[PDB]
């Protein structure tokens, strides 16, 4: 497929996610509340950044 | 040093240093199914110090 970049660039944000998501609850885990606020914020970016290029698949879909 | 190809997919704000994490996962992840992944931090103070946590072995050898 053409747009077979859109699904490697989405996974590649997925695992970004993914790391985002680990150490926020290893921040939970460590009760680090500063880093809680660091990497909860970062995350919010990053599957927004992943929400985005999701659309855009669903528009080539159609 | 570090023998491999790598595509950054992504970096984190660390707190107390200027310097973000990169995260970098192998140039060979679609093409060969490679799992394989790296963090990388630079100090501003410590000027020459280099930290890198390897994830996951690769499934091919290294390139040319
Ligand atoms: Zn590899």
């Amino acid at each position: 497929g053409a747009g077979a970049a859109l699904r490697q660039e989405i996974e590649d944000k997925q695992l970004m996610v993914n790391n985002l998501t680990d150490e926020l609850q290893d921040a939970i885990d460590e009760a680090n509340p500063a880093e809680i606020a660091n990497t909860s914020q970062q995350l919010r970016h990053a599957r927004a950044d992943l929400a985005d290029l999701q659309r855009r698949f669903a528009v080539l879909r159609n | 040093g570090d023998l491999w190809t790598w595509r950054k997919y992504g970096q984190k704000d660390i707190l107390g240093s200027r310097f973000p994490r990169g995260y970098y996962r192998c140039a060979y992840k679609f093409t060969h199914g490679c799992k394989a992944t790296k963090q990388v931090q630079r100090s501003e103070t410590d000027s020459n110090m280099l930290a890198i946590t390897y994830l996951s072995e690769h499934n091919h050898p290294r390139p040319t």
